RNA sequence: UAUAUUAAUAAUGUUAUGAAUAAUUAUUAAUAAUAAUAAACUAAGUGAACUGAAACAUCUAAGUAACUUAAGGAUAAGAAAUCAACAGAGAUAUUAUGAGUAUUGGUGAGAGAAAAUAAUAAAGGUCUAAUAAGUAUUAUGUGAAAAAAAUGUAAGAAAAUAGGAUAACAAAUUCUAAGACUAAAUACUAUUAAUAAGUAUAGUAAGUACCGUAAGGGAA
RNA sequence: UGCUGACAUGAGUAACGAAAAAAAGGUAUAAACCUUUUCACCUAAAACAUAAGGUUUAACUAUAAAAGUACGGCCCCUAAUUAAAUUGAAUAUAAAUAUAUUUAAGAUGGGAUAAUCUAUAUUAAUAUUUAUCUUAAAAUAUAUAAUUAUAUUAUAUAUUAUAUAUUUAUAUAAUAUAAACUAAUAAAGAUCAGGAAAAUUAAUGUAUACCGUAAUGUAGACCGACUCAGGUAUGUAAGUAGAGAAUAUGAAGGUGAAUUAGAUAAUUAAAGGGAAGGAACUCGGCAAAGAUAGCUCAUAAGUUAGUCAAUAAAGAGUAAUAAGAACAAAGUUGUACAACUGUUUACUAAAAACACCGCACUUUGCAGAAACGAUAAGUUUAAGUAUAAGGUGUGAACUCUGCUCCAUGCUUAAUAUAUAAAUAAAAUUAUUUAACGAUAAUUUAAUUAAAUUUAGGUAAAUAGCAGCCUUAUUAUGAGGGUUAUAAUGUAGCGAAAUUCCUUGGCCU
RNA sequence: UAAUCUUAUACUUAAUUCUUAAGUAAUAUAUAAUAUAUAUAUAUAUUAUAUAUUAUAAGAGA
C-alpha cells in the first residue's frame, strides 16, 4: 500500500544475513529482528512472521513462490503455527483458513490499488480494449443453444439457474467427493459478507 | 495396440464389446487390462528396470523369480508374451550374461604397434594411411606377420604373464 | 449485397491450398493425389 | 564447388625468407550419396445406418458398406486333447445328397448344422520341441441368429498311476492343450488359344472438352 | 410435367445494356476503322504512375534491356502459423493419430555504403496514437532605457569578404517572398501502457548470377453466365475560389461507345413551371415544396451541471433592399419503448429485439473451477491468484426492490435406515454311485455405502403471493366473524405494446 | 515408509570414440574396533570391510 520511490526492502528466504549474524550481540539478542520481522514490504517465511501479522503473496510449499493474495487490495492473516507437524494454519481473504507449509513465502503488507474495486468504466469501449468480448444471456439464446433459450417473449423455461453446457450455476458445489482440498481448516464463508 | 509396445503386457490385449441393459440394448465398450507402472530390479543389469507391465505379468514375474528369469523363457508362449520391448531387454540380459560367463580371453596392442609402421610404408609411396581404414582393412587378419618390429616376448594372446 | 463473385483468385493461396506440394506431404492430399492418378486424370492438382 | 576434400608428386607463379609454404595446371590413393514404382485377391483392428419385423426397442440389415494396418504370388487351414457310438472312420480346402434335417427365434420377422456317401486334389506327412502353467479349470463382463473359440478382472491343479470331451453322476469310448513346417484342388491380374442364338448407344477417341475453389462430375 | 437429337409458335416481336456530335480526305469502297478541324464529357478523373488477376489481350515474332546508389524479388532475420522432420523406453492413444521440446519453413514486416558516387566476401584476434501551447528574447508599427500591439520560434543553400592543411574542405561575418507540404533530433499529455529475430578491428578479395520490367489495371484486357450501370488495394491528382480532397470552370491528357436515321400520337420514366385555394389528398403530409449566411455576436425552460439542451428556436453586424451559379445548411411539442454510441435477419422485418457501462447471486485456494480432448497426455483459463477467473439474471443514474422456500433443485447435520457387488463356513434338500464322494440351487453368518428419510438454510435460484357474509338511518365499509395455505399483492402504476365488454365516464 | 503419485534442476590391461575387467586415487552411505569430551547414552578423530561415481530438493501418502 505505502511503498515509494526511496523506501528499502529486503528479502530473508535464505535467513537472516551476515550482516545481522555478525551483529547477533547486538542484533538478536536483544530481538530487534522484530524491527524488521514485521515491516512493510519485506518478505519472510511464515515461520519467522508473528502471530496476527497482514501478509500477501502467501506460498504453500517451502521451495515454491508466491501463489495466494496477489490481486489488487488483497491481504492474509496469519493465524497459528505448528512447529511439530511443519504447517502453519493462514487464514486467507476467501476467508478460508488453509494449512501452509511454515517455510512459505510471505511478502507483509497488503498489495497495492485498494481503490481499484471502486474504478467504473465509462462506455462498453473501454472493456474491448482490456479484452472483454460481450456476453450474450442465455434467455436471449435459442434451445439448441443454452437451455434457458425459447420460449416466446421472455420466459426462462422454467430451468433452474444453468450454464450452457448443463451445470448448475446458483450454489452448486463444483469440487465434491475424493477430488476436494485436503488441506483446508475452515470453509470459505459462503454467505461472505 | 500401440500402447502395448512400450512395455511388457504379457500378451494382454483391448478387447471390444457391447454392454446390456436390463431391456438387452447393446452399446459398445472397450476392455482395458490393468496396467501399472513398476520398476523391478535386474540381477545381471545391476539396475531397476521401469516399463508399464499389467498385473498378471507382474504376477507371473514373481513366481518366476525376477524379470530375469520371466524375460530368458525358452518356451514359445514367452517370445509371444513379450513384445518389442521385451525382445531388446531379453538381448540385454543374455549378451550381458554370456559376457560375465564368457570373458574374451579364458590384439589391440598389436594393432597399437603396427600402426606406425603401415603408414609410414603408405607415406613413403605417398599415400596415406588413417586409423578408421587401418581397422577396417587389417580387421580380419588373423596373425600380423612380423616383417619389422620385435616379438620381444612369447604370448601368443595365450597364458598371459606367469 | 450483390454475389457470385465469391472466387477472388490469388496464386499464392491456390497453389498454397490446393497445389500439388499442398497434398503431396499429407496422408489425405497423397491419398486423393493417387486416387485421381488411378482414374486416369491428366492434372493430378493445381 | 564429387570438374569436390585430404595426401603426394613435376612444373609454373609465388609468398615466405637453398629449403619451406600454400595458389594454380596436371597425374595417383582414400573419402559419397539418387525411393513414382500399380490395381484386384488375402489376413487383422474398428464398425454403421437405410431397410425387414407391414409401427419399434430384443432381433434383422451385418461383422456387410466404409476407414486403418501388414504380407505373398497367392494368403488362410492342415496331420485330432477330431467325429462317432460298443460297430467304426482316420489331415486340410471346394462342390452335390444328407438337409431346409436336427437345432433356434418379442418360439415373430426369420436363422439353420453335423455324421455318412460321392467328385476335384497332390508323393501327402512330417518333426523343426530337451513335450510346453499364471496354462486347463472356476467365478464374473463380453463374445459367430442353431453350432464355440476367444477375451477384460481375479483365483488356480495334475504326470500317462495324469489330463480334455457330454447339464450332472456311474460305466464305457475317444484324443493328448499350453512347440512346429507342409505341396494340389481356391481367389485376383495379365498373356495365348478355342467357343459366341454378346456388343457398332457394352466396337477402340477421353477421363479430354466443359462444370466446381476442392474432393468430385463428365460430353458429342 | 419420360431421356436424347432436329425443327416449329411467341416473331422478324421485345431488345441491342447510363452517353454528343459534325464536315473533308484515306476511299467515284464506310454512321461503326485511320487522319485533320469544330463541338462536347471526364478532370482529388473516364488523366499519369503502380499492386493482384488474367485465354499476350500491348505500339508484336526483328517483341517487354538492371552491380547498386528510392528497384523490387532473390538472400539474412523473424510474427501469426505449419511440418509422414528430431527426442529397452519424451508423454498418450484400438489403427488413423494427438500432445510437449527442438529443428526447418513461413511477409502482409526489419536489413550499413553511396554523385565529392559505394563495395555486401575469406581469414586471424578481441520506435502506439497525439500537439508544437504559454512566458521569454530578439526584430517591427504608434507613442517615451520603461509601455501597447505584431510575423517568427529548431535544420534543409546560394552569393560576397576574411582565417586554417593547401584552386580542394571547414569555420567565421552579412544578404535573401508568402501559403501549403516533406524526414530527423529536439521538447510532452492520456491510459487503451504500445512486435520478434540476425559486434569491432587488421590483412586479403571484387571481372558484378537468376527472375520481374509490354499493355489493361475505378476495367472492352480481373471476380460477377455477357465487351454486365455490380465488386476491386496505393501515390500525384494545373490553375482560379474557397476552411476544405466540398462546390463551379478546366490547363494538359484521355474520351465521346456492336446500333443508326425521322415525328416525338395515346402511354411510361427522370426533370422545369403553374393561376385561385393550401392537406380538403391519403390508412398515414408517402412524395414533393419549404433554407434571409457559410463568418462574428447572441442564445431560454428543464437538467444527471455536461454551451446536455445547442448548429437551441426567434434576433443582430457585413454591400442586399426586385431577382439572377453550384455545394453546406430543413421547425416546435406531447406520449409509449430503450439510459446513451453501437449489433442484428448477405437478398421482404434495423426495431420496443442483441450488446453495453452498472447492479446482484454463485463456483473455484491454484495439485482449482469452466471448456475441448473416438480419450488421455495436454491446451485456453494465465505466465493470471477471491479487488482474479467461470456461470446466471437484471441492465446508466434519482425514489425503491414488500411477502412466502409449499413444489423442483441447492446446501448443512443425523450409522434413522433399506439395497447391489465382493466372501468365507454350515445346515437342510435334489440328481447320481452300493459306498464314501461328485454336481447343483435354498436358508442361516457379524463385516456397507451413495441413495432414501428427518430437521434446518437458500427466492436479485426455478417459483407463489385466496374465498364468503355484513357494520357508521339513504350508499360503501373504517371495522367484526368465517375455510385451509409457506405466504395472500406492500410502495408504485393503471382501458397499459397488458382492458373482450369498450368507441369505458369527464376535460383539452 | 525403497507402495504408489505431483513438481524443479583418474591411471593400466582386454575387447578418435565406446564397452568390460584386477588394482589404487577422491566423494557419499552402513557395520566393527580404538581414543577423547559431557549427562549406559551423545559428539568428534583414526583403522578395516561392503556398495554407488539415474540423483538431489519439495509436496501427498496407504
Ligand atoms: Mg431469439
Ligand atoms: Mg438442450
Ligand atoms: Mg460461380
Ligand atoms: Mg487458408
Ligand atoms: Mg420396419
Ligand atoms: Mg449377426
Ligand atoms: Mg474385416
Ligand atoms: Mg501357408
Ligand atoms: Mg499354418
Ligand atoms: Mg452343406
Ligand atoms: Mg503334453
Ligand atoms: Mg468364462
Ligand atoms: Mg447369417
Ligand atoms: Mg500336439
Ligand atoms: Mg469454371
Ligand atoms: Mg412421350
Ligand atoms: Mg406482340
Ligand atoms: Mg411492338
Ligand atoms: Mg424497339
Ligand atoms: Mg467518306
Ligand atoms: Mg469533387
Ligand atoms: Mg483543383
Ligand atoms: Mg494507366
Ligand atoms: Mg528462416
Ligand atoms: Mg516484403
Ligand atoms: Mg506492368
Ligand atoms: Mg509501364
Ligand atoms: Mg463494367
Ligand atoms: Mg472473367
Ligand atoms: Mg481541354
Ligand atoms: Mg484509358
Ligand atoms: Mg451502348
Ligand atoms: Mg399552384
Ligand atoms: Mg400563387
Ligand atoms: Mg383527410
Ligand atoms: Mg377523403
Ligand atoms: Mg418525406
Ligand atoms: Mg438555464
Ligand atoms: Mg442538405
Ligand atoms: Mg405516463
Ligand atoms: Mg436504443
Ligand atoms: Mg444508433
Ligand atoms: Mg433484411
Ligand atoms: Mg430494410
Ligand atoms: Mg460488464
Ligand atoms: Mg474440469
Ligand atoms: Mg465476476
Ligand atoms: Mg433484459
Ligand atoms: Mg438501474
Ligand atoms: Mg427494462
Ligand atoms: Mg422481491
Ligand atoms: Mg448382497
Amino acid at each position: 500500500d505505502g511503498l515509494r520511490p526511496g523506501d528499502v526492502v529486503e528479502s530473508f528466504r535464505r535467513g537472516i544475513p551476515q550482516t545481522l549474524l555478525n551483529e547477533m550481540g547486538g542484533k538478536v539478542d536483544p530481538a530487534i529482528l522484530s524491527v524488521k520481522t514485521t515491516q512493510r514490504g519485506n518478505c519472510l517465511p511464515i515461520s519467522m512472521i508473528p502471530i496476527g501479522t497482514i501478509i500477501h503473496n502467501v506460498g504453500i510449499t517451502p521451495v515454491g513462490p508466491g501463489k495466494f493474495c496477489r490481486s489488487a487490495g488483497t491481504y492474509a492473516r496469519v493465524l497459528a503455527k505448528l512447529p511439530e507437524k511443519k504447517k502453519a494454519i493462514v487464514r486467507l481473504q476467501s476467508g478460508e483458513h488453509r494449512y501452509v507449509s511454515l517455510e512459505a513465502v510471505a511478502t507483509i503488507g497488503v498489495v497495492s490499488n485498494i481503490d481499484h474495486q471502486n474504478r467504473s468504466l465509462g462506455k462498453a469501449g473501454r472493456s474491448r480494449w482490456l479484452g472483454i468480448r460481450p456476453t450474450v444471456r442465455g434467455v436471449a439464446m435459442n434451445k439448441c443453444d443454452h437451455p434457458h433459450g425459447g420460449g416466446r417473449g421472455k420466459s426462462k423455461s422454467n430451468k433452474l439457474s444453468m450454464s450452457p453446457w448443463g451445470q448448475l450455476a446458483k450454489g452448486y458445489k463444483t469440487r465434491r467427493g475424493k477430488n476436494q482440498n485436503r488441506m483446508k481448516v475452515k470453509d470459505r464463508p459462503r454467505g461472505k459478507d | 495396440f500401440k500402447q502395448s509396445n512400450k512395455g511388457l503386457y504379457g500378451g494382454s490385449f483391448v478387447q471390444f464389446g457391447n454392454n446390456i441393459s436390463e431391456s438387452k440394448a447393446k452399446t459398445r465398450k472397450k476392455w482395458l487390462p490393468n496396467v501399472v507402472k513398476k520398476g523391478l530390479w535386474s540381477e545381471t543389469l545391476n539396475r531397476k528396470i521401469s516399463i508399464k507391465m499389467t498385473a498378471k505379468v507382474l504376477k507371473t514375474i514373481s513366481k518366476e523369480g525376477g524379470i530375469d528369469n520371466y524375460l530368458t523363457k525358452e518356451k514359445s508362449a514367452r517370445i509371444k508374451e513379450l513384445g518389442p520391448t521385451g525382445w531388446k531387454l531379453r538381448y540385454r540380459v543374455l549378451k550381458r550374461k554370456d559376457e560375465i560367463e564368457n570373458p574374451p580371453h579364458k590384439r589391440r596392442r598389436l594393432m597399437s604397434f603396427l600402426y606406425p609402421l603401415e603408414k609410414l610404408e603408405y607415406r613413403s609411396v605417398g599415400k596415406d594411411l588413417n586409423y578408421k581404414k587401418f581397422v577396417e582393412l587389417f580387421a580380419d587378419v588373423p596373425v600380423k606377420d612380423i616383417l619389422a618390429r620385435l616379438e620381444d616376448h612369447k604370448f601368443d594372446l595365450s597364458t598371459i604373464t606367469v | 449485397k450483390s454475389r457470385g463473385n465469391t472466387y477472388q483468385p490469388s496464386t499464392l493461396k491456390r497453389k498454397r491450398t490446393f497445389g500439388f506440394l499442398a497434398r503431396a506431404k499429407s496422408k489425405q492430399g497423397s491419398k486423393i493425389l493417387k486416387r485421381r492418378k488411378l482414374k486416369g486424370r491428366w492434372f493430378l492438382s493445381h
